[PDB]
Order: structure tokens, then C-alpha cells, then sequence
């Protein structure tokens, strides 16, 4: 809005830096304009932070153990350094999945090797192989290891490969050494970026030879979605009720088989593309499965995306999709009648990782809600490139936003709703503004699919219109 | 399918017919998962004594540990002075990590940096980060101090943080007289209450190592009080409360109940209370130093005793009714003030409430975790009620703590059963409530899967978690109670009978079958 | 048979194999039990909405009330004065069980005594009782004041106290000057709350009535407060902090907190602490009286309006967050005293627990029961909160109080499924439950029974109970807790939340079946 | 022992009451002499309670619907008056059945009149006339009514002989009146004696010319016991152990049914005296059955119990006697060999109602545990004639004992254990002193037969050697 007001605001933002850190947060803060198709020109991105400016971004090892191989259920995932790094991760993130923990479902554990002063002056190999001994021992039902570095592994000249390629030999199991140490990269996508790799030449090769899995002109993929809250299920059954047979979904509620069947499918759906893009062009390039994006966020977005899927295969799948979108309409309609009135015309801020601040406008919008301001924790220049014609015009773009630049904007745009994570939620709650945690979805969901509007549309609801934001100003005050 | 008027979230919209098929197809297809009665066979045996003797050989492998690194305690401690940034030297996901398990614990902003040390500080060092971190965090945030702590990365690498703040006083980037105490605090050594001794003891290094020629012992007529790693609100508030009680002047170093309680008023407050520097000076000049949880603040006594010259009391943590009332009459001795009848009557009360609920109390066997002085005192506590500790296990416990522990047991008749462990975790923990079943588990949140896999063996074997210490992360608003003194003590005791009277509640609600013992009046 | 090394108690010993035999054996030989099919059919017919019909039709049957009589709570009335012997003119049956209840909720001791009337006196009357038992009480225990109340037996064969007491002053059986209140408690009118209001007016009566030509209204620059009928010392403790914390000079009357808190230390205190007689004869000299519960203090306000000429004010019972603020703007207003910025900060954080904790509470179904002030306090909070109100039952209430409650409910968009009723018991409340099934309940320790009735049709029709109200028998020393101010508002929300989340705990404990829910941090 | 020292302490106490109440009190307190078979000559009883000297005796209708009316699980019982009385008498002694609650059991619900001013005004015939026809509606399964009457439904004359009549033709329903009312009497004695009557006159003879029931030799009635605790089923399992067939319980766990079977019993056993011993003479005279008292407190006692029963039938009740003795033998030794090292020694005082104060003292003995004083709230000269010949010489005995009293002779004598009631509990907790409930048990036991004599045990070692008590002093006190 009044976009000579939003450059005014940025640069009163920016008057209290050093020289330094205000000319490189410069380039990080920038004012949408939709007819921009490049955002090299505008907004700069996938750069190391500034020191000591409280920034939101977490590591690689948060970007690989955490998000990627974290969520396969069947593996067992051994925290490789100090103690502390395995316990703030554990449990933090909602990927759901079905299994009986502790016989042969994993997720929820936290499996370390607990270094020492002595591991750190002598080494972890001999530790790791015992270690790896004692998880064969006392958990014979798992189906894989993977080992995730945490920063001394890298620091100090530990070779975990070596460890991995000898006790897999010796115990005819598949060990994953994954060197996603903290210091590399300067967020969780080089976390992505490593663990992709790392699943590229440790398991999706597997099967390349053996070819006695009976495959349909129906076989399809989800990649990139982690059942946060049960999201990839809700979006799961969509495709089923078209026609479709979903193979293997990365990698939430996954099991380290559906990840070597993946090279049969016939498509890939891509959710997320910044943590699973590189591991999607592989297989185009080397398998030849094409890959395409989509969205499953409000039922104007779930819709189109069906039927793009559809559009895919040949007719009965849409004449199938056609089925489906006919039976959920009431639905969702019914979800719109009751809860648009109540949030028509809500302006919305939003700051979350690397797909969701452009994901989540299309179902705000489904109930009359404008987004007034987006960034990014870590996405690279293509996702602004996507951002930049999703949002309108004179709205504000935030790359790797500071605590302060963040406080300050949100106290001059006043919004009636801010989307992020933990570490933002009671900050703004104090201030007084509706807040609903993007991450998790403030211990909710799921909220793809059409099942998951209405959960989505009662949450802001019910966020939103609370009666406690009325009452913070004492009546004698 | 959604019901615009009672609409499900995850459970139990899953649990329809739809959702069940499609889960069973995709298990059935796909996943290739073992055999249930495979898994069942798994999970009996997983429950076994055989089970638990493979389970305590293991020498390499941790399964779900108990405890957490030095510079989170480090945090905590910079939280509790005075327009204090805590600013961790290393990687940023460490700092990450922090706020967001202090944010899930206290369910309050948790302010901290980092200076955001990457692959070129791996070879050269993070001299220029500090340098660029100390300036734009003076810069933007305008703290009064600065305490500086590291992670395991530039602790490995050996950066030297006393140069190095050195270095950026001397050129500018920060003024010479801006408080900047450090303190290192590798993440391989110890554990969270570890660094909190440090940041400590770097802290009263800092204010009063040079300064020491014009202090004299007593002048200011006042006791400080150290509290340690501390995450009851609580807590600080019946130290202080106490100790106004009793018309004692005092001095409570490192006190962040401020700062993790601050309203909601339309405001946002980056600082909140805390320790002044001036008190931090004049610290030195007290009667006496107390120490209340002096299983982890060993270096903070060894400077306390070598430089302050205080003669630090032999005191365990005011934690139930003998040590409190040691506690109470140590501050007595030491300030010369009696003790005021009004204390005299709530631990009167608390007597009464101890006589009130002995029958439900009796011969209770409960395992138990946590840190070294919560343990003890509550190990103390139990036996004081009739209870029976049977498991106790501190994952960052020593011999010598494992020594007095034993030493404790072995003076009450209700000790006979207890075994403690030091260096174990919650999987072993698991073993032992599966091969001698308590009636209860005390523990922070992690214990709760421990249930569920009683839970899974049979009702009979369920062992229900009461949720005491840190963190607890499934239930909200508990980090306000108190667990010290007398008014700690009532708390946890109506805690105690309480969970006992709602499973004898829950065991007794069947129709025809058990209903004949719910009784109206307990 | 038993095990000397684990002995069994009534449960579970009465399921083991053999008394299992022998209680079919004589079920099957001796009861003329009706098939157990027949029983099924009739529970299921009970659960109905044609049983609700026929249950909603009574006119004469009262099926598991939820009040007590008069004189019950003029004890609790009397108990709050210094030195002061609750006397109940006439059967000492009642007494007994006044004793009783009031032991078992407070588990403390509680003192009263009868004039144990017989036949003979229903024939001739009391008055013999009455001098005796005055004389015998006096020679005995020594009390400073008796406060004379009656039960129904005395009521209805009309016995005149005020002739009766004088005759015992006259004839020497008693001092002239000693004091000797009165009240009229009839237990066919009213409730327990009914006989609170009737004694605090006889003992204000006694002590005024004849010595207001001295009265200055405002000379003593205090505020009279009345509380009612209350069974929270938090409640007691939580007025006088509030009150000290603003430095407004007041005066409770009828305070109990001391006699009903008493210390263990080897020795029984009969009285302790209480309103003196020097309070209450100064109390005509106040500024203002204000009354905490306003609906079960009717005669206490006509006679503090017409005689003492006190302009009491509108005022709600200070409970949730609005009305806690309207009770201090109005202590503000008469006292002329700033609202501190201690309570500011207090009211900040209560706002900051609902903004936690307003997820979870959001859409809850509350069905409720108590006494009247405390319901319509508990209704409020609750629509601050979100939650919705459904089944608002009041056994003691009437139209008047029905009408300001409808006008609450209508005030909220979270009242407009609410239904209150009025002169209801616990068999329509349980009617209720059945056919509109609410989230939780709340109300004193009678309403288990609904719950295991509830646990009886399935595991998805259990409506868990909080225990919020008077009396609770299976839990202890939850009559410590505070249900007034921001402190008990805290309180409340905290117990709410928790309640939820263990529900949502237990509901997701099954391992591969709903365990995907059972989430660490909520 | 010291007699001169008890009886001088009687004095003392005696000092402080007036001239009437003082003379009154004097014949109601004695030192025991065991020679003495008459009491009269040494106590009195069953008198009237002094006013204003806080007794602590209940009323008629506790002792009418409280003790032996309410325990009949198939009946409904009605408060008949204002709504105190059925509200402090619900669920508040625990008398154990098996049944479903609301449907075919009714035990634990108060079912009342609610008594308004216009009731006491125009009486409350009409009233209960309608309140019967909807109990009849609501509670079909019912077996039974009975009509407790309360003090203003004795003192407004009301006639509720003529409606039970009216009601019982009508609906063919047995509805019994009890006159309970609260100011007959003196204590809860006149209860039992009144609820005897009504048995006798309204439920006992239903069957006298009906003869379809097949009776054995071996057949008994359990009267007198209420099932406190499940005792009453921890005694009749040892009686099904002998041989014998009980075909009756009264009144705990009991139904209508079997009191209308009672009168074709081979014989009586009786627990309780003081509250049967009506009904008992009754069927004697009428019937011609045979009526024993036995006592199951403590391995003596029951062996002694069950040696005198079995010999009141033929050789094989006693060879299977001898059997059970035996099977027993080991447990209750075990108990001994535990519990009675850690009470051996100890002094009891005792305060119950009218039959524990004697019944409970070889239990203690059992575990070398000595009573020094005992007395009771109501209970008969018979009773006391009883009593003084099982405890020792120079001992306290004491009769509607009050506060003042029961305070200063344990502030004299210092007993390590006293067992009383819920109103004296905390009273002798705050000096000090252990304290167990004997009415209740403490919310425990069951206390009868071998079974309860190991709950018993394990509670009095569990009171008297907690650590609580040598904690109420401060150490800087
Ligand atoms: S993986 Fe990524 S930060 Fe694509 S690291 Fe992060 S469960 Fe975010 S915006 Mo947490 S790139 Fe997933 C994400 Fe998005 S953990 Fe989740 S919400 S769609
Ligand atoms: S950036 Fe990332 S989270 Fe940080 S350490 Fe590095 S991999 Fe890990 Fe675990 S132990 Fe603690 S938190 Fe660190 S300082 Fe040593
Ligand atoms: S001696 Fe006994 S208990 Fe007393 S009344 Fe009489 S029958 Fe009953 Fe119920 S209602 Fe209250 S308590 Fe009485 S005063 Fe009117
Ligand atoms: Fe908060
Ligand atoms: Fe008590």
C-alpha cells in the first residue's frame, strides 16, 4: 500500500545499523511489483546472515536430520557428536506417521553418540562402529541407519564414510552417512541440498536392477511433503479417489522401500520444490520421470491442481478428477458460507522457511484475506521469482528478516494476523496482534486438501476473533 | 469428509473408515512392514529382563538422554542480570535450537545471538565475527552487557574469546568500559547446569576479580543467594518471599523471574528485572553466599571461597521440611535475624497436610529423573512422606552425587529398595519400569512415551508419569509453580496424592465390575 | 488369601477368582437379580431424550439435590467471628452431620454444639435446653460469643430465641453482658447459603442495631467486606492481599481462613483468629460495605442500606477478568486509593495465559453446576475465555438470578447454546449430559457418579469431571485453591487447559492406533 | 492400671461443669474392674446427652436409614422432609454391594421429598402420593420402597402409615414407613430399634405360607453385618469354606429378597448385637431359629468363631472347619511374624459407636498391642457388660464421652494410637497422637477374617510408625 510509504519505512528501518550490516540488509528487504518476472533485479537472497542480529535460520543438520530423513519412520537415525543437538530436535516437528515406536518405527527417538572430551581429542569411528553394533543388538527391526553429522564430525577428521561402507558390508544393511554439519551453508538448505544427495547415492539406486514390482500408467509420487499434521495423508486420499496409485511419499509417514520404488513410478508431484528439487531433476535425468509441482493450500488451489494432475493421464483419470471435485464442493462451500463473513478483508503478514509464504495466499484469500507482506527464512531467487507474481502490489518482501526489522514493520503495517514460527509468536502476542504458528499450525491440521480448508478456516477464526485481544489494555489505564 | 458444524482436526479425523483403507492399502502395498505378530514378539521382548541386561551393556550408543548441552544453561544464566544479550560465539542453529526450547518451556520470548560462524571461520576463526557481532548487537538491540558463551564448534576449533573481545574493545568496535564477560562452555563436557556454572562464574569474575582490595566481608549487611539452573518461577518468587519474611537483607545474583513473566499489555519487553551490575560489584561485600543447588555451581564455591573469602555453607537444596528448616535456620545464624512466626505456622501447615495424606501416601514406589538437586531433594522429600524411591536416575549425575544419594537412602527404612544410576537414559529407565514396575514416574515431558509403552504391554502395567522438572512441554502454565520450601513442598504433595486418587479413580469407574470401591469421600 | 509382601485392599482383593465364585454364587442363589439383559435395556432406555421428557416432568421427587440446609451454613458463618461457639438450638443428629460434612471437605476440625432436643421438648418447647446448653457451653469452652442458629424441629414448633435467650440472661444462667446473636435458619426455606445471610444479619443486628447514634458514616476510613458463604482460604487470602496490595483500609467480616487453616505442632487450638467484636461494632463507621456474592446476601444488604446507611454498590462477584477489574475501579473509586501497578502487572499476565492458552480452549462445551454467584462467575469466565457454556444448573437459584444470567449469555456470541435451569438436581443434570453431550463438567465431588454413568454407555460418551465447588471428598486440599481475582482467574484456567490436554493424552495413548496425535509439545 | 490415679483424673476433669452436668457426667465414666459381671452398679448408658457440651451421637434417622435401611441395594429410600439430612447421609459410610447404580441398585443416590414452607404448611401426603407414582415411572427395576421419616414429618403429623398402604395396594409394591425421626431417642439406638420394627412388621413374614424354597441343614443368615469395607464378604467366603450356605445378609450388599428368605434358616450369626438383637429375639420367638453371636476381628477371634459355629452342626462341618483352619494358619502367621515386632507394646484408645469398642480388642492383642480405654456413643448396659470382661484391670471406660473430656483423658493417659471418627480425627492428629477411623477404616480394609486381618496389620503399622509424627515441632522451637 502506497509503495513511497514502504521504501520510507524500510529506510527508517535501516537509519540504525552500521554501515555494513545496513548496506547488506539492503538488498534483503524490497517492495513487490508483480509485473517483475526476475528477482535478481530486486530482492537478494540465499546469503549469510549478519552477526548478532537475531536472525530465525537454523543449520544444515536442522535441514537434513530434521526435515528430510528424520520423517523415514523404519530407519534408524543416529545423532553423530554432543548431546545437545539430537534433544532440541527431538519431537520438535509434527510429521506424522503410523508404527509402533521403539520396534520398528523410530520417529520420535533420539539416538545419539553422546561425545565426550575423549571422543573429541580421539575420534568417534570406533565409538560410531560399536554404536552401530549396539543399534543392530537392541532394535533388530529396523530397516536402515543413517548417520547425520553435527559440527565437531566436520571439524574434527572423523570419516564416517568409511565406518558406513564397512559395517554395511558386515551387516548386509544399508548405512547412509550424512555430512550435514552445522557451520556448512548458511541455513537449512544446504541441509536439503546434502540429505538429497545423500539419498541419491546411498538408497534411491537400489532396485535399479530388479524389476519385479508390478507397475500401472497410474503410479505417481509425492515428494516434498512431510504429514505435517497429517497433511500428506489429506492430500493422499485426493489422488486416490481419482485413480491414481501413490507409491511412495517423501517423507513423511515413509518407509526406506517406498523411496527405492520411487524410480518406477510413471509422475512425480512435487510439494515442496526447495528441499526436493534436486533429487526431482535426478530422476528426470536419469530415469526420465517428469515432475510437476502442486498445491493442495484452499480449494481454488486444490482444484487447479487436480486438475493438472489429471490433465497428465488419459481421460478416465478426468473423468475421475471431475468425481471428486464434484462430491467436495458442498463442502468446502459450506466451509466458505460460515467462516468468509467473519474474516473478509483481514490483512496478513507472513514469515516462514522455504515454500510456505507463497503456498499458504491462495486459501487466505479463499476467505477474503489480503496478504500484505511475505518472507523468506532461507528460499533461494526462484521461489521470489514464483513470490513476486503471487503477491500484489506495494506489499512488502523479507529475506532472512532480523527481530527488529521484523517488530518494526510489523508496528507500522498493523496487521490483523501474523503467520510464523516459534520463536515470533509471543513477541507479537504481547503486542497485542493474532498470531497462528505456520510451521506446526499451532499444534492443528492437517490443512491441505479439502478436509483440511476447514480446519484451516475454524483455526484463523478462531485466532483471529478471540475475545482476548480486547481485553489487554486495563480499563483504568 | 468434514462436517462444517463439528469439524476434526488429525484425531480423530484419521480414524475414518476412508482414512483407515487408504492407510491400510498404502501399508499394505508399499511398505513393506514386517508381520504384526513379528512385531509383537518384538515388543514382548523388548519388555524382558534378557532385554534389559543387553539394554545396560550398552557403552556407545545414548537412547533418549535425560539432559542438555552447557551453553543452553549459559543462556539462561545471561537471562537473569540486567539488560543482559546473551551472545553465543559459534553457529546459529545452536541459538535456533535454544530459543525454541525455552520458548516451548516457559511459552515466553527468549531473547539470544549468535555471531553466525560458517565454513571460513572453520580455517581462519571467528575473530571478525566477533568483532562484527559484538557491534551490531550493541548497535540494534542497546543492551547494558553483553555475556558471551561458545558452542562445541568454536570450542573445538580453540578460539580464544578473551583475545578476541580484547581485540574488539581496542579497535573500536565496541567502548572499553562496556561490560563483556565470556565464558566457555564445550557442549562435550557436562551439560546444561555445567554451563550455567560457568556463565556464572564468568560473570562474577568479570565484576569482581580486580576490584577485590576494598572489599570487606559483611559491610553491605547482606546474603546472596545463587540459585543455579532454575526454571520454576516459583522458585525465585518463595527464595524472595521467604527471605523478606524473615526481614533479611539479601542479594539474588542471576534472577530472570522478570524477564520469563512479562505481560500482556500491547507491549513488547526485551528486558524485564534481573541482577544489576551494582549488586554484582557489591557482592563481594556480603555476610555470606548461599548456593541453593550446590551440586552444579562447584566453580562457582571454588571462586566464591578462594576470592570473595565467604565462608560457604555445607547446605542441600531447601527442597521439603528437613532441609528447609535447615535452610532456614542456616540464614538465621548467618543474619542474625530469627525466624518469624509466620513461617513457623505454614510449615505447621504443611505438617498438617503431610499427617492429612500419609494413608494414601504409604509404601508408594515411584521412579524418578531429572537434574542432581532436584533429584535429591526430591528423593528426601519422598522419604519423608513414607514413600519408596526405587528407581532414581540423574543422566548427568557423578559418584560423589551418587555417594550423598546412597548416603540419604541408607538413613531411612524407605530406602531399602532404592537403586540410583548415574550416566543412564530414559531407555534404560524404560527397561527398569517394565522389569519392576513402580506405581508412578516423576519426570519432565520425555517420560510421557514411556507410558504409552506400558500402556501397550496392558492396563495392569501402565505407569503413570507425573510431570516435574524440565521441560515440560504437553501441559501449560506449570513452570509458575514452586518446588522450594515449605510452600514447594505442599505443592508437590498435593500433586502426589492427587494422581494417586485420580488412577485409584480411574481403576475403580467400571460398573458392576469395580465400582464398588468409588468412593464419594477419600 | 493374602501376600504378606503385597497385601490387597478392597480393590483389587474382591477380583480375584474365589470372592469372584461367591458373589456370583449368591447373586445367582439368593437375589432374584433381573436378567442382566433387562438391566442393559433399562440403562440404555435412561440415557434417552423420552427419559429426559419423563426425568423433566417431576414435581414432587428430588433425585440427588445439589444444596444443604440453613443452618449449615450459619455455622460456617458463625465460625468466622473471634472466639466464637456455633450453637444449633434444637436436634443433635444435625449437628452430628454438620460436623461431618464440614470435616470431610476441610479436614480440619470443626467445632459446634447443640442443646440435644427430645421429645420432651416437643412437647413443652426448648426453653430448658436453650438455658442448660448456654450454661454448659459457657462453663466449657469458654467462648467470647454464641452464635445461636435452629433447626427444622425447633422451627416448626415455633420456639422464640429472643424470649428464650433474654429468660436465660435474666435468671443467671448466662452473663447480661455476654453476647448471644440469634438467627431464625428455617431448612425448608432457602439453602446453606440462606442460613449464611440469616446468621451474619442477626450477629450484625446484635452488635448495631441499638447503638447507631454514634455513627459517623466514613469516620474509620475503611471498607467492610462481606464474603459469604465461601469454602476457598485462597478465596479469604486472596481479598486481604488485594486489599493491602492497594493500601485500602478495610474490615472482613466473618473470616474463617484462621480457624480453618491451623497448624500441626502438637496442639488443638479450638478458635483461632476471626472478626472481633470491636470490628464489628465499628463497622457502622465504615466508608461502604461491599458484598462478594451479592445473590445470597439479600437481608445482610437491607439491613446494611437501611440502618447503616451504607450506599452498597452494584457490584458483580470479582471473579474472571472484567468483573475482578469493575471490583477494583469501585474499591478505587471509594477508598480513593490508585489501582497499584503490582495488580496492572498481575492482570497483564492472566491476559498473557489466555492468549496461550486460547487455542485450546476455543469451542469447549462446559456443563456446570453450584451456587449461584460462584456459577454466574464461573459463566462469565468462561465466555471471556471462548468456551461455551451449555447446561448452567443452580439448584438454590431463582427467576431473578435466571434473568442477569440469560442477560450474560446474551452479551457473549459463546452464549447462545447455553440453557439455564433453576431448582434442578444432578438426575436432570445427568439427563442432560446423556442427550447433549458437553465436553467437560464442572461442579463438586457428587457429580462422579454421572461420569461412571457416562463411562458406562462408551468410552466416547464420558464427559470427565473438574472438581470446582463445595463440597470435594476424593480429592485432598483443594480447598487451598482460589477461584477469586486475577490469582484464582490463573487458577481456573490453568485447571481447564490441563484438564483438556491430559483428555486429549489419554485419548491418544494407543500405539498404532491413535498414537500418531500423542504430540510432545502441545 | 493406677486406679486411684484414673479415677482422680476423673475428678479433675469432672471439676470444670456445672453442678448438674457434673453429676450427670459422674455416672458415665468408670475405671473397668474385670471381676465385675453387673455394669449397672459401675456404668451408665443410654441416657439422654447434657446440652452444649458437643456429644458426638448422630440422631434416629441416622440409625434407622443410615445403618440399616440404606445398605438394601434393590430398595429405594426416601428422606422424607427438608433436604439436609438425605444430603450429609449420602455415600457417606461405606457399606459395599455389587449392582448398577440408578438402574437395579440405589444405594449411593438420595432420593428426598425437598420439603418446602408450603409443605410444612398443608402437610406433604398428597406430596409423597405423587412422589411415589414418579419414583414407580423413573425407576421401574426397584424392588421396594421405604419412607425415612425426618423431625417436621413427627412433628406436622403427617400420615405416612395410610399412604404407604394406599400406594402399596395400588402398585402392588411392598412400601415400608419408618418413623426415624430425629428427635426420638436419644442416639442412633433408637434407629436400629425402630428400622428393626419395620422389618419385623413390613418386609420379614412375606413368605410364611409360601414354601417353593428348598432348604438345606447347612443353612445361615449373616445379620448384623453392613459390608463396611467389603467385610461382610471377607467373612461370608470363610463360612462357604466350612460348608455352610448363606442364605441371607443383613443388611450390607443385601437385598429384599433375601430378608423375606431369613425366616428359613437354620441359624442365625449374629455380628452386631446392638442392632439386630431385636430382630434376632424376634425370629427366635416366632420362628424357633436359633441366633449366636460370633466375631471375625483378628485370628483368635475367628478361629474361636468358627470352631463355636461348626459345632452347631454335624462332624462334617467340623472336619471342613478344621480344613479351613489349617489352609489359614500360614497367612495370618506371616502377618504376625511382619507386623507385630514393629507394634508390639503399644496403647490404644478407643471411641465407636456400639460395637467395635469390644469387638476389635483381640485383633489388637494379636499384635501385642494393649487398650487402655475404650467406650462408646450409644451403646446399652448389655453392651458394657460385655465389654468389661475383655479389658484389663484399671482400665478407662467411658459413655457418650464429649470433646472436652475425650481431649483431657488423652492429654493424661498419652496413648500412641487412638481409633474414633471422622470428628475426632483431626482434633487428636494436631496433638500428635496417630489416629485411625474405625468407623470408616479409614477409607481401607475390608477388617474381618484372615483376609482383612493383613489390611489391618499393615494400616496400624502404617499410622503409627510414619514419620509425620516426629516432625511437629521446629527445630528452632
Ligand atoms: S521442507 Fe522446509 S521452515 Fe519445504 S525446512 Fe522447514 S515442512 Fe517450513 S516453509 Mo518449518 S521449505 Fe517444509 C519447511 Fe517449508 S520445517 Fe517445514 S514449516 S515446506
Ligand atoms: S549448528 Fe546445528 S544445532 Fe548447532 S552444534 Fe552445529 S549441528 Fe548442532 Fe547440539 S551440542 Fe549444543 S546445540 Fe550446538 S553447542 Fe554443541
Ligand atoms: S436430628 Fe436427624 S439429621 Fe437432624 S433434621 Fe432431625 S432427622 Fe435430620 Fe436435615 S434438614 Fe437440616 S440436618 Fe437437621 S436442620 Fe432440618
Ligand atoms: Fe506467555
Ligand atoms: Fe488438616
Amino acid at each position: 500500500m502506497s509503495r513511497e510509504e514502504v521504501e520510507s519505512l524500510i529506510q527508517e528501518v535501516l537509519e540504525v545499523y552500521p554501515e555494513k550490516a545496513r548496506k547488506d540488509r539492503n538488498k534483503h528487504l524490497a517492495v513487490n511489483d508483480p509485473a517483475v518476472t526476475q528477482s535478481k533485479k530486486c530482492i537478494i537472497s540465499n546469503k549469510k546472515s549478519q552477526p548478532g542480529l537475531m536472525t530465525i535460520r537454523g543449520c544444515a543438520y536442522a535441514g537434513s536430520k530434521g526435515v528430510v530423513w528424520g520423517p523415514i519412520k523404519d530407519m534408524i537415525h543416529i545423532s553423530h557428536g554432543p548431546v545437545g543437538c539430537g534433544q532440541y530436535s527431538r519431537a520438535g516437528r509434527r510429521n506424522y506417521y503410523i508404527g509402533t515406536t521403539g520396534v520398528n518405527a523410530f520417529v520420535t527417538m533420539n539416538f545419539t553418540s553422546d561425545f565426550q572430551e575423549k571422543d573429541i581429542v580421539f575420534g568417534g569411528d570406533k565409538k560410531l562402529a560399536k554404536l552401530i553394533d549396539e543399534v543392530e543388538t537392541l532394535f533388530p527391526l529396523n530397516k536402515g541407519i543413517s548417520v547425520q553429522s553435527e559440527c565437531p564430525i566436520g571439524l574434527i577428521g572423523d570419516d564416517i564414510e568409511s565406518v558406513s561402507k564397512v559395517k554395511g558390508a558386515e551387516l548386509s544393511k544399508t548405512i547412509v552417512p550424512v555430512r550435514c554439519e552445522g557451520f556448512r551453508g548458511v541455513s537449512q538448505s544446504l541441509g536439503h541440498h546434502i540429505a538429497n544427495d545423500a539419498v541419491r547415492d546411498w538408497v534411491l539406486g537400489k532396485r535399479d536392477e530388479d524389476t519385479t514390482f508390478a507397475s500401472t500408467p497410474y503410479d505417481v509420487a509425492i515428494i516434498g511433503d512431510y504429514n505435517i499434521g497429517g497433511d500428506a495423508w489429506s492430500s493422499r486420499i485426493l489422488l486416490e479417489e481419482m485413480g491414481l496409485r501413490c507409491v511412495a511419499q517423501w517423507s513423511g509417514d515413509g518407509s526406506i522401500s517406498e523411496i527405492e520404488l520411487t524410480p518406477k513410478v510413471k509422475l512425480n508431484l512435487v510439494h515442496c520444490y526447495r528441499s526436493m528439487n534436486y533429487i526431482s531433476r535426478h530422476m528426470e535425468e536419469k530415469y526420465g520421470i517428469p515432475w510437476m509441482e502442486y498445491n493442495f493450500f484452499g480449494p481454488t488451489k486444490t482444484i487447479e491442481s487436480l486438475r493438472a494432475i489429471a490433465a497428465k493421464f488419459d481421460e478416465s483419470i478426468q473423468k475421475k478428477c471431475e468425481e471428486v471435485i464434484a462430491k467436495y464442493k458442498p463442502e468446502w462451500e459450506a466451509v466458505v458460507a460460515k467462516y468468509r463473513p467473519r474474516l473478509e478483508g483481514k490483512r496478513v503478514m507472513l514469515y516462514i522457511g522455504g515454500l510456505r509464504p507463497r503456498h499458504v495466499i491462495g486459501a487466505y484469500e479463499d476467505l477474503g484475506m489480503e496478504v500484505v507482506g511475505t518472507g523468506y527464512e532461507f528460499a533461494h531467487n526462484d521461489d521470489y521469482d514464483r513470490t513476486m507474481k503471487e503477491m500484489g502490489d506495494s506489499t512488502l518482501l523479507y529475506d532472512d528478516v532480523t527481530g527488529y526489522e521484523f517488530e518494526e514493520f510489523v508496528k507500522r503495517i498493523k496487521p490483523d494476523l501474523i503467520g510464523s514460527g516459534i520463536k515470533e509468536k509471543f513477541i507479537f502476542q504481547k503486542m497485542g496482534i493474532p498470531f497462528r504458528e505456520m510451521h506446526s499450525w499451532d499444534y492443528s491440521g492437517p490443512y491441505h486438501g479439502f478436509d483440511g480448508f476447514a480446519i484451516f478456516a475454524r483455526d484463523m477464526d478462531m485466532t483471529l476473533n478471540n475475545p482476548c485481544w480486547k481485553k489487554l489494555q486495563a480499563p483504568w489505564e | 469428509s468434514q462436517q462444517v458444524d463439528k469439524i476434526k482436526a488429525s484425531y480423530p479425523l484419521f480414524l475414518d473408515q476412508d482414512y483407515k483403507d487408504m492407510l491400510a492399502k498404502k501399508r499394505d502395498g508399499f511398505e513393506e512392514k514386517y508381520p504384526q505378530d513379528k512385531i509383537d514378539e518384538v515388543f514382548q521382548w523388548t519388555t524382558t529382563k534378557e532385554y534389559q541386561e543387553l539394554n545396560f551393556q550398552r557403552e556407545a550408543l545414548t537412547v533418549n538422554p535425560a539432559k542438555a548441552c552447557q551453553p543452553l544453561g549459559a543462556v539462561l544464566c545471561a537471562l537473569g542480570f540486567e539488560k543482559t544479550m546473551p551472545y553465543v560465539h559459534g553457529s546459529q542453529g545452536c541459538v535456533a535450537y535454544f530459543r525454541s526450547y525455552f520458548n516451548r518451556h516457559f511459552r515466553e520470548p527468549v531473547s539470544c545471538v549468535s555471531d553466525s560462524m560458517t565454513e571460513d571461520a572453520a580455517v581462519f576463526g571467528g575473530q571478525q565475527n566477533m568483532k562484527d557481532g559484538l557491534q551490531n548487537c550493541k548497535a540494534t538491540y542497546k543492551p547494558d552487557m553483553i555475556a558471551v558463551s561458545t558452542t562445541c564448534m568454536a570450542e573445538v576449533i580453540g578460539d580464544d574469546l578473551n583475545a578476541f573481545i580484547n581485540n574488539s574493545k581496542k579497535e573500536g568496535f565496541i567502548p572499553d568500559e562496556f561490560p563483556v564477560p565470556f565464558a566457555h562452555t564445550p557442549s562435550f563436557v557436562g551439560s546444561h547446569v555445567t554451563g550455567w556454572d560457568n556463565m556464572f562464574e564468568g560473570i562474577a569474575r568479570y565484576f569482581t576479580l580486580k576490584s577485590m582490595d576494598d572489599k570487606v566481608v559483611g559491610s553491605n549487611k547482606k546474603i546472596n543467594i545463587v540459585p543455579g539452573f532454575e526454571t520454576y518461577l516459583g522458585n525465585f518468587r518463595v527464595i524472595k518471599r521467604m527471605l523478606s519474611e524473615m526481614g533479611v537483607g539479601y542479594s539474588l545474583l542471576s534472577d530472570p523471574e522478570e524477564v520469563l513473566d512479562t505481560p500482556a499489555d500491547g507491549q513488547f519487553r526485551m528486558y524485564a528485572g534481573g541482577t544489576t551490575q551494582e549488586e554484582m560489584k557489591d557482592a563481594p561485600n556480603a555476610l555470606n553466599t548461599v548456593l541453593l543447588q550446590p551440586w552444579h555451581l562447584e566453580k562457582t564455591k571454588k571462586f566464591v571461597e578462594g576470592t570473595w573469602k565467604h565462608e560457604v555453607p555445607k547446605l542441600n537444596i531447601p527442597m521439603g521440611l528437613d532441609w528447609t528448616d535447615e535452610f532456614l535456620m542456616k540464614v538465621s545464624e548467618i543474619s542474625g535475624q530469627p525466624i518469624p512466626a509466620s513461617l513457623t505456622k505454614e510449615r505447621g501447615r504443611l505438617v498438617d497436610m503431610m499427617t492429612d495424606s500419609h494413608t494414601w501416601l504409604h509404601g508408594k514406589r515411584f521412579a524418578l529423573w531429572g537434574d542432581p538437586d532436584f533429584v535429591m531433594g526430591l528423593v528426601k522429600f519422598l522419604l519423608e512422606l513414607g514413600c519408596e524411591p526405587v528407581h532414581i536416575l540423574c543422566h548427568n549425575g557423578n559418584k560423589r552425587w551418587k555417594k550423598a544419594v546412597d548416603a540419604i537412602l541408607a538413613a531411612s527404612p524407605y530406602g531399602k529398595n532404592a537403586t540410583v544410576y548415574i550416566g543412564k537414559d530414559l531407555w534404560h529407565l524404560r527397561s527398569l519400569v517394565f522389569t519392576d514396575k513402580p506405581d508412578f514416574m516423576i519426570g519432565n515431558s520425555y517420560g510421557k512415551f514411556i507410558q504409552r509403552d506400558t500402556l501397550h504391554k496392558g492396563k495392569e502395567f501402565e505407569v503413570p508419569l507425573i510431570r516435574i522438572g524440565f521441560p515440560i512441554f504437553d501441559r501449560h502454565h506449570l513452570h509458575r509453580s514452586t518446588t522450594l520450601g515449605y510452600e514447594g513442598a505442599m505443592q508437590i504433595l498435593t500433586t502426589l496424592v492427587n494422581s494417586i486418587l485420580e488412577r485409584l479413580d480411574e481403576e475403580t469407574r467400571g460398573m458392576q465390575a469395580t465400582d464398588y470401591n468409588h468412593d464419594l469421600v477419600r
